RNA sequence: GGUGAAAUUCUUGGAUUUAUUGAAGACUAACUACUGCGAAAGCAUUUGCCAAGGACGUUUUCAUUAAUCAAGAACGAAAGUUAGGGGAUCGAAGAUGAUCAGAUACCGUCGUAGUCUUAACCAUAAACUAUGCCGACUAGGGAUCGGGUGGUGUUUUUUUAAUGACCCACUCGGCACCUUACGAGAAAUCAAAGUCUUUGGGUUCUGGGGGGAGUAUGGUCGCAAGGCUGAAACUUAAAGGAAUUG
């Protein structure tokens, strides 16, 4: 509830006790039940298996990604997304990925990631069509819908609120130093209007 | 005898929300509760639960998915990516 | 009127050939038509043969040379003099010079 | 290759279709070859050729799955396994690996 | 044979020529000097003039470091552009001999490709 | 203000012993410093040399060999076979026109764990009494002498090592069984193997790399 | 005129015509 | 870099060039031709499946089952109806720098929609051979592709054998080409554009001086651009084709 992409609950034998231990991962695209999920540095380069991302080739789409080795899962966990390897430095061991966003990071070798992509793609392409779709949908997340405008408002509630026609009045596009109460509009804005261009700035 | 034109499934909306949005709507509707075949027991029994899952209602297989189809493109451009790399590395 | 019996060049039984661009103002132009000349030439001229026979180790070895097949447009063509206009009886002959 | 080797086989041997039919001819002895789907699960897969084992029987693996393999029996429903008890005028049981 | 050899790569296009000495791997280039410097002009970069003065200081540079003879590979632009070598490589190739430098094994190394990207202008040329 | 040139060594570049001229030349590379050495920035260099030079004789002007360095002691390293090519000028020469151009290839691991792409390369002729002027083959003779091709380029790489298609490469013992398995179908002038390429290489093993070497 | 831009304009100036039988009734 | 010259732009944060290693982006450069296949649009390195097709061979089979076709369908160059990805070479536009009297253009640098999705085009092109399809006859020649037939022919090796490849001859069916003009045409030219005032082999579609005009209106396909069907008023003595001399 209040996540796009569905979940795996995975079994494993604890190897120090005699028991189970059951863990939720984020299911990568092709899991299915019944199926067994491989993790380790010796682990092979299957769908849904956890991997070192230096064990990796170049190429590889992983997801679920840590950040820093062992804190279990950062990066491109949300339906649909993933993380491409595109380098790795072996002498004091890195790998540098490409995030969903389209930036670069470099991160420890070490680090782990479950091959694939994450299930689920496709979700914002479907208008959701009504007022009760967008209800139903933040009632499982966080108190943030509906959205008052702040041109709506009153001088006492906003910035923007106020006037004899509805309007900003000041620029929109408000500093990186302004306050609390300050920052509403654009915060740090480098550029407004349409993109008329690309991405991946060089 | 057929009953509409060109809305389909859609009919359900009326008149609302317009058109090109009702069309849009239309055809991931029709994908979303399609059929499909299932790779494990061969039947055509695999039905949607939540978005991202689908479940044959022979043979009890659970598969992870795509919000609205079975699978992707990305994920089949995925899947012979991985195995490509896979061959190179075993090789 | 008609100008040319194969209409420029020849298709002649096909309807469509892939285009080709041209070499000194990548003008697209088909393949049939597209004057084609073959340039072959040493990688030394004939004034550094005798210069490059003695700044040479491996005596009297070989001389290789440039192999490139290069295509013009028909405005290119008559521009660069490769294939100027003629008579009209001499337009029929398809002999190389 | 397989597919009218196959129709060899239907019109004129003799031929079981389904599991519960192919493990009875092999555990009566008369099935001299199995041919298995591919999308047979792996346990069921396991246990014919463990029968296969016992009554030392060819094993043969069709390329598609139970759609195709009843398709090139020549029946309209899905066929898991077919086992083999008459060659007829064939040579299924000796154009093998 | 106390002959020690080095790479002298050239490139020749249109606008400027490049003298460019390595050792046997291309790294640890030797000596670099373009048509482009030797006169300030603009448009007499690819000057054979300009890729003869060029290839005498490749020379002197080479004789210095120790550098006695060279392997010459020479290109084109190449790719989707003219493949033919501009004017400068045969004077460039030319100088280095007469410069007292030894040279074996001349190899032509434009790349060409397999019908490879588009090319200039769109389908109706460069049009003047 | 600094000139670099004065910090600077020379490495001779040793062959494999698959060739007669084991020396190959001498390379630069910076003075070892803290943090810094030469080892490193020396192992991983390819040198491009003429078959030729390697054999001494001239039959073999056309073809180049790669050399990947591997190992440094004492001031020469050690190289080994990186891949083999064939000089623009030749490769350019045998594809003329009025002629039919012939290409196989495929992808095939050695006895040792050295994963390989072969290319070869054939041309149909006419024969001493044609009279027509382009000697064509139909495509049927061309699926057929692709098939005998890659069937002996890959026969051939499955009982060989690395080392063993190296000393086989040199007097053209491919080209003769190419001939000698195709002049049933086609003419077929001119049969090459053009390039291989290396693919993967396994562990460095340096022992085998010591074996090759170690003579002279 | 080119008979190319005069198909061209002919075309602007018949979905000009429709707009202007579509503002009135 | 880039140009006719230049300029915009990138350049000790090392541009350009060199090496090594990777990753995404039409198609398959050379081979490639008066060569092949397909109803047309169109289709070029492999390899494997799935069906399809022509020609040839045939002392096999049916026995008129056929030709062209209103209505009615299928198929389709590309360039934008519409909804993911990957990432610019070219210019619409747009940004800029030139040139110019101006330059919103040609030229230079960059770049969004724009021959890469999986899913429709209503179906438009100088969709051309500007030449409907079926059948018969009339004139010579040399090439070439696919098949077939013959040679007390060549070569490949076991000595010749079997194939294959090549040479000579013939035949069928194709893409075409060369010479003449019996014949046609206004001519250009044409083995059909011939067998036409000595005017009839069968059949389908289209045109009737130039515009107005593929416009108006009605219908229809049409969420779109727009296709398909389609006038009149009025206006005009030429418009047009081929060739000759300047
Ligand atoms: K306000
Ligand atoms: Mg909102
Ligand atoms: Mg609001
Ligand atoms: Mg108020
Ligand atoms: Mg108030
Ligand atoms: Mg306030
Ligand atoms: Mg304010
Ligand atoms: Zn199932």
């Amino acid at each position: 509830s209040g996540r796009g992409a569905p979940l795996a609950k995975v079994v494993f034998r604890d190897p120090y006790k005699y028991r189970l231990r059951e863990e939720i991962f984020i299911a990568n695209e092709g899991v299915h039940t019944g199926q067994f999920i491989y993790a380790g540095k010796k682990a092979s380069l299957n769908v849904g298996n956890v991997l070192p991302l230096g064990s990796v080739p170049e190429g590889t789409i992983v997801s679920n990604v840590e950040e820093k080795p062992g804190d279990r899962g950062a990066l491109a966990r949300a339906s649909g997304n993933y993380v491409i390897i595109i380098g790795h430095n072996p002498d004091e061991n890195k790998t540098r990925v490409r995030l969903p966003s389209g930036a670069k990071k470099v991160i420890s070798s070490d680090a782990r990631g479950v091959i694939g992509v994450i299930a689920g793609g496709g979700r914002v392409d479907k208008p959701l069509l009504k007022a009760g779709r967008a209800f139903h949908k933040y009632r499982l997340k966080r108190n943030s819908w509906p959205k008052t405008r702040g041109v709506a408002m009153n001088p006492v509630d906003h910035p923007h609120g106020g006037g004899n026609h509805q309007h900003i009045g000041k620029a929109s596009t408000i500093s990186r130093g302004a306050v609390s109460g300050q920052k509403a509009g654009l915060i740090a804005a480098r550029r407004t209007g349409l993109l008329r261009g690309s991405q991946k700035t060089q | 005898a057929k009953r509409t034109k060109k809305v389909g499934i859609t009919g359900k909306y009326g008149v609302r929300y317009g058109s090109s949005l009702r069309r849009q709507v239309k055809k991931l509707e029709i994908q979303q509760h399609a059929r499909y075949d299932c790779s494990f027991c061969g039947k055509k029994t695999v039905k949607r639960g939540a978005a991202g899952i689908w479940t044959c209602s022979c043979c009890k297989k659970t598969v992870a998915g795509g919000a609205y189809t079975v699978s992707t493109a990305a994920a089949a451009t995925v899947r012979s990516t991985i195995r490509r790399l896979r061959e190179m590395v075993e090789a | 009127p008609k100008k040319r019996a194969s209409n420029g060049r020849n298709k002649k039984g096909r309807g469509h050939v892939k285009p080709v661009r041209c070499v000194n103002c990548s003008k697209s132009i088909p393949k049939d038509k597209a004057i084609k000349r073959m340039a072959i030439r040493n990688i030394v001229e004939a004034a550094a043969v005798r210069d490059l026979s003695e700044a040479s180790v491996y005596p009297e070895y070989a001389l290789p040379k440039t192999y490139n097949k290069l295509h013009y447009c028909v405005s290119c063509a008559i521009h660069a003099r490769i294939v100027r206009v003629r008579s009209r009886e001499d337009r029929k002959n398809r002999a190389p010079p | 290759s397989i597919n009218q080797k196959l129709a060899l086989v239907i019109k004129s041997g003799k031929y079981t279709l389904g599991y519960k039919s192919t493990v009875k001819s092999l555990r009566q002895g008369k099935s001299k070859l199995i041919i298995i789907a591919a999308n047979t699960p792996v346990l069921r897969k396991s246990e014919l050729e463990y029968y296969a084992m016992l009554s030392k029987t060819k094993v043969y693996y069709f390329q598609g799955g139970n759609n195709e393999l009843g398709t090139a029996v020549g029946k309209l429903f899905r066929v898991g396994v077919v086992s083999i008890l008459e060659a007829g005028d064939s040579d299924i049981l000796t154009t093998l690996a | 044979n106390s002959q020690v050899f080095g790479v002298a790569r050239i490139y020749a296009s249109f606008n400027d020529t490049f003298v460019h000495v390595t050792d046997l791997s291309g790294k640890e280039t030797i000596a670099r000097v373009t048509g482009g410097m030797k006169v300030k002009a603009d448009r007499d970069e690819s000057s054979p003039y300009a890729a003869m003065l060029a290839a005498q200081d490749v020379a002197a540079k080479c004789k210095e470091v120790g550098i006695t003879a060279v392997h010459v590979k020479i290109r084109a632009t190449g790719g989707t552009r003219t493949k033919t070598p501009g004017p400068g490589g045969q004077a460039a190739l030319r100088a280095l001999a007469r410069s007292g430098l030894r040279i074996g094994r001349i190899e032509d190394v434009t790349p060409v490709p397999s019908d490879s990207t588009r090319k200039k202008g769109g389908r109706r040329g460069r049009r003047l | 203000v600094v000139d670099p040139f004065t910090r600077k060594e020379w490495f001779d570049i040793k062959a494999p012993s698959t060739f007669e001229n084991r020396n190959v030349g001498k390379t630069l590379v910076n003075k070892s410093t803290g943090l810094k050495s030469a080892s490193d920035a020396l192992k991983g260099r390819v040198v491009e040399v003429c078959l030729a030079d390697l054999q001494g004789s001239e039959d073999h002007s056309f073809r180049k060999i790669k050399l990947r360095v591997d190992e440094v002691q004492g001031k020469n390293l050690l190289t080994n076979f990186h891949g083999m090519d064939f000089t623009t000028d030749k490769l350019r020469s045998m594809v003329r026109k009025w002629q039919t151009l012939i290409e196989a290839n495929v992808t095939v691991k050695t006895s040792d764990d050295y994963v390989l792409r072969i290319f070869a390369i054939a041309f149909t002729r006419k024969q001493a009494n044609q009279v027509k002027r382009h000697s064509y083959a139909q495509s049927s003779h061309i699926r057929a002498i692709r098939k005998v091709i890659s069937e002996i380029l890959t026969k051939e790489v499955q009982g060989s090592t690395l080392a063993q298609l190296t000393s086989k490469l040199i007097p053209e013992v491919i080209n003769k069984e190419i001939e000698n398995a195709t002049k049933d179908i086609f003419p077929l002038q001119n049969i090459h193997v053009r390039k291989v390429k290396l693919l993967k290489q396994p562990k460095f093993d340096v022992g085998a790399l010591m074996a090759l070497h170690g003579e002279g | 005129m080119r008979a190319k831009w005069r198909k061209k304009r002919t075309r602007r100036l018949k979905r000009k015509r429709r707009k202007v039988r579509a503002r009135s009734k």
